[PDB]
């Protein structure tokens, strides 16, 4: 009989759901890694500019 | 990242200045020595026009 088994047909639909949201808990983290990363690509280029600029000034001064 | 970029430029922008200082006084020296051996010539040239 299905009684205890009756409950495993739900626990399988409500396991489908919980995996679909651990396929969103991965997507969210992808976007957030690609965000955190890009905030440091902007950090890299802007500093590089300010170091190109600081030595160029100090040459014209010299 | 800021911290080691600011410390990157500083440790070059003292060295560069220090070295430019060595060159400034040698390039001052490089025009003086030419001049004092082309000296009797300026003095002569000036003089011939201050006595009319």
């Amino acid at each position: 009989k299905l009684e205890a088994i009756l409950s495993q047909e739900v626990e399988a639909e409500i396991q489908a759901l919980l995996q679909e949201a651990e396929a969103k808990a991965e997507a969210v983290k992808r976007e957030a890694e690609e965000k955190a990363k890009a905030l440091l690509q902007a950090r890299e280029r802007a500093l590089e500019a300010q170091y190109r600029a600081a030595l160029r000034r100090a040459e014209s001064a010299g | 990242l800021e911290a080691q970029y600011r410390e990157r430029e500083r440790a070059e922008t003292e060295a560069l200045l220090a070295r430019y200082r060595e060159r400034a006084e040698a390039e001052a020296k490089a025009v003086r020595e030419k001049a004092m051996a082309r000296l009797d010539e300026a003095v002569a040239l000036v003089l011939k026009e201050v006595l009319p």
